[PDB]
RNA sequence: AUUAAUAGGGACGGUCGGGGGCAUCAGUAUUCAAUUGUCAGAGGUGAAAUUCUUGGAUUUAUUGAAGACUAACUACUGCGAAAGCAUUUGCCAAGGACGUUUUCAUUAAUCAAGAACGAAAAACUAUGCCGACUAGGGAUCGGGUGGUGUUUUUUUAAUGACCCACUCGGCACCUUACGAGGAGUAUGGUCGCAAGGCUGAAACUUAAAGGAA
């Protein structure tokens, strides 16, 4: 796909073939699960939960070791977010840039980058509203998101 | 451009340097500069209205001689182009068939026995490549396939 | 307007009878260089009046002379460098100069500049212990190893910025740890640039390294005891 | 005593290692010693103890300048003569649009090289367009003419005008803003939502 | 209560750039001035002239200010959506690629309309078949992995350069495989043009003055 830009990059994490446990893993599913909800109570996003659990404790993937993906484990534990993390990071990016512009009124490139970021925000919000994970009247607006961050 | 003599002097700039190593004027010019440049003007004036073979026929040189000449010459052209391209010097451009014209070819007069370029490769390139025999005459072939219009589906339903 | 065709201008209307004989009225003063140098003796300079002892002294306080480090320092390679010496004391047919600045020469700069390699330029403003304010410019070109096959050796700008910050640190710690004679004696035999090379060989090996230019900007209140001490008062002889 | 040094790149290293013996016999005709460094890539000219032309040290300096600017050796020794000087003309800072700049440089060289060659004949010079520097050689009046025409070619006068002018001269001499962008038009689907 | 696309996002990681914003710092020249010398010319040009000069121009010396620009390094290049961008050190955000046994799960591709950004005396001999498209080849810039020795240095700070094998992705160049009127002449027409009595001097044989001889 690759809009907005000029690169055609393919740099992804390729998932290994077999959907079974590694032969050396020796922990227990509930131990991993309580670890995950511990990290959630610390307050980390699922991306970071996975990268901590891969780095330190030696988990390949939650769906590999435990029976389920991370945020359904979260929802089984009542740890759901308001708005999903990629939307959240996008909105943070857009409003942060907006503050930067309000400071520096003569940034044509930042104006252009704001337009591109909000374009992504509209597309993503439309899909989320389509599948109905957001309220159908969810409106991304400047001061609304600004006070959401504030 | 509508002038007749500046632009003539621009065109035989090279011969004059070559054969008088000023006398651009055509009534003090002398010697092989006079001879060759007259051959030049006559060829241009006749070239706009004569037929391509008879306006530039080549003198007859046997095969291994002419192939040898063109080979040695192309090595000299590429040496020139390499030396300039390295120690970056601009060079005038040539339509990629044609042999680039340099001071050695103006001196040796090697164009009368080499030609402008290899005519067989010229003609064979300027032909257009031949299409197949064409078959399925109902729709348009796209990247996706045969798009077959509703009107045509109607007319042969 | 020399010749007979050349017309008069406003020009040659009221002239001056040149009678004064300036090179009768003038006077010759010998100058001399500080003690950090080998060939101390150099140069004789003129003073536009003799009949001012103090007026003559004013002219010779004003002066600035500059000279090739070769003949200043014995080694008869004109070592492509200049020392500006400033005259700031007078005593009896002797001017007691002092260091004023330094430069390379443009032919030496052309002699180092090369095409497939980048140059690095640092320019740090510092203060000596004698409260002089200096601006030192240091130059260095990157080089290819004793091994390469690639045809050109360019430095990635991380390496350039770390080299520029390193050069800055060595210059400012060395000259703030100097006094001005201590500097001059450091600068003469080129020991700073060995310090630079030995401290930057861990980044991206440079070849051609120099202290290009030194600019003086500030001097303190003048110091007779210090200057005459740096070079190293007298009975008359009884006209009757 | 005095000496001048310059540096050359490796293609000129192979060529120079051929032509060097003619350089040392020409400069020793003028009494100037010289040395080539393939180790560092430099060329050095020194006066010797038996020389007496203090101008020839400057001219021979400029000889090695030309040879490492890749002007061949016959045109080098024409710098060694007396009424010839070389010149480097800067053309880097005349326009910003790079397409426009390349077009104007190629306007100076012209079809088959004709305008460059015709200036070469009418001014007795030897011109070499490189990159951003047009390096010419020739008698001083030739250099006056070249500087005028190359400069106004990089500005917007056609060199063919300056060629016509030179030819005639020679004949006669014989005689609101906001940064915050507007909103986005909604899609039909999200309107239905 | 599906798979995790050499489909798309998003996170993280170390980087990379002459991408942008405000701020800073530096460079020689040029212009202006103060101060200093010396003496009559300087500048400019096919040749000169206008112009500046015995209240000292040009020239030399020490300094000061002022606005611009960022040399040589500068390309076989780099970054940018395009116009475009070049000394330092900060700061503010943003970005591509690469790495990844992270995360979401079709969130998508091309676009008429519509919105953002877009110096603007200019232009003036260039020109290449294309395509949904097969293998390559040499150098190049950015990241990653192995091998390996030299450059490197050793308990306190950077553990970076080069050579080689691959390998993703870039601006490129060199090779390949298959494929859908012009030029000229004539012209009892129409319109437009167009001629000469030496002038003076024409109702006057008409003077003076010339022009030819």
């Amino acid at each position: 796909g690759r809009m907005h830009s000029a690169g055609k990059g393919i740099s992804s994490s390729a998932i290994p073939y077999s959907r079974n446990a590694p032969a050396w893993f020796k922990l227990s599913s509930e131990s991993v699960i309580e670890q995950i909800v511990k990290y959630a109570r610390k307050g980390l996003t699922p991306s970071q939960i996975g990268v901590l659990l891969r780095d330190a404790h030696g988990v390949t993937q939650a769906r590999v070791i435990t029976g389920n993906k991370i945020m359904r484990i979260l929802k089984s534990n009542g740890l759901a977010p308001e708005i999903p993390e990629d939307l959240y990071y996008l909105i943070k990016k857009a409003v942060s840039v907006r503050k930067h512009l309000e400071r520096n009124r003569k940034d044509k490139d930042a104006k252009f980058r704001l337009i591109l970021i909000e374009s992504r925000i509209h597309r993503l919000a439309r899909y989320y509203r389509t599948v109905a994970v957001l309220p159908p009247n969810w409106k991304y607006e400047s001061a609304t998101a600004s006070a959401l961050v504030n | 451009q509508n002038d007749l003599e500046l632009q003539q002097f621009l065109r035989e700039s090279h011969l004059l340097s070559a054969f008088n190593n000023i006398v651009y004027q055509d009534d003090q010019v002398i010697g092989k500069a006079r001879s060759r440049t007259l051959e030049m003007r006559l060829n241009r004036l006749s070239r706009v209205n004569g037929h391509q073979d008879k306006i530039n026929k080549l003198e007859k040189v046997p095969m291994h001689i002419r192939r040898g000449m063109i080979d040695k010459h192309v090595k000299r052209i590429k040496k020139y182009e390499q030396e300039a391209a390295e120690g970056g010097i601009v060079l005038s451009k040539v339509k990629k068939g044609q042999f680039r014209k340099i001071e050695s070819t103006y001196k040796k007069d090697i164009e009368r026995r080499i030609g402008g370029s290899i005519k067989a490769r010229d003609k064979e390139k300027a032909t257009k490549r031949e299409r197949g025999l064409k078959i399925s005459s109902v729709g348009r072939s796209t990247r996706n396939g045969l798009i077959v219009s509703k009107r045509d589906i109607a007319r042969i339903s | 307007a020399v010749g007979k065709n050349k017309r008069l201008s406003k020009g040659k209307k009221g002239q001056k009878k040149r009678v004064v004989d300036p090179f009768t009225r003038k006077e010759w003063f010998d100058i001399k260089a500080p003690s950090t140098f080998e060939n101390r003796n150099v140069g004789k300079t003129l003073v536009n009046k003799s009949t001012g002892l103090k007026s003559a002294s004013d002219a010779l306080k004003g002066r600035v002379v500059e000279v090739c480090l070769a003949d200043l320092q014995g080694s008869e390679d004109h070592s492509f460098r200049k020392i500006k010496l400033r005259v700031d004391e007078v005593q009896g047919k002797n001017l007691l100069t002092n260091f004023h600045g330094m430069d390379f020469t443009t032919d030496k700069l052309r002699s180092m500049v090369r095409k497939w390699q980048t140059l690095i330029e640092a320019n740090v403003t510092v203060k000596t212990s004698d409260d002089y304010v200096l601006r030192i410019f240091a130059i260095a070109f990157t080089r290819k190893q004793a091994n390469q096959v690639k045809r050109h050796s360019y430095a990635q700008s991380s390496h350039i910025r770390a080299i520029r910050k390193v050069i800055s640190e060595i210059l400012t710690k060395e000259v703030q740890g100097s006094t001005l004679a201590q500097l001059t004696s450091k600068l003469i035999p080129e020991v700073i640039n060995k310090e630079i090379e030995n401290a930057t060989k861990d980044i991206f090996p440079l070849q051609n390294i120099h202290v290009r230019k030194v600019k003086l900007l500030k001097q303190p209140k003048f110091d007779v005891g210090a200057l005459m001490a740096l070079h190293g008062e007298e009975k008359g002889k009884k006209v009757t | 005593e005095s000496s001048f040094m310059t540096l050359f790149p490796k293609y000129r290293e192979s060529y120079l290692k051929t032509i060097w013996n003619d350089v040392t016999r020409a400069l020793d005709k003028h009494n100037i010693a010289c040395v080539l460094d393939l180790v560092e890539g430099s060329m050095t000219v020194k006066t010797t103890r038996k020389t007496y032309d203090p101008a020839i040290i400057l001219k021979a300096r400029d000889l090695i300048k030309l040879l490492a600017r890749s002007v061949p050796f016959p045109q080098a020794v024409k710098i060694l003569q007396d009424d010839m000087a070389c010149d480097v003309i800067k053309i880097g800072n005349f326009v910003t649009n790079k397409e426009r700049f390349v077009k104007r440089r190629q306007r100076l060289v012209g079809p088959n090289g004709n305008t460059l060659k015709a200036l070469e004949l009418l001014t007795k010079c030897y011109i070499l367009v490189q990159g951003n520097t047009v390096s010419a050689m020739g008698p001083f009046k030739g250099l006056k003419e070249v500087r005028r025409v190359v400069e106004d070619c990089m500005k917007n006068i056609h060199p063919i005008y300056h060629i016509k002018e030179l030819m005639i001269k020679r004949e006669l001499a014989k005689r609101v803003y906001t940064p915050f962008p507007p909103a986005q038009l909604p899609r039909k689907v999200d309107l239905e939502i």
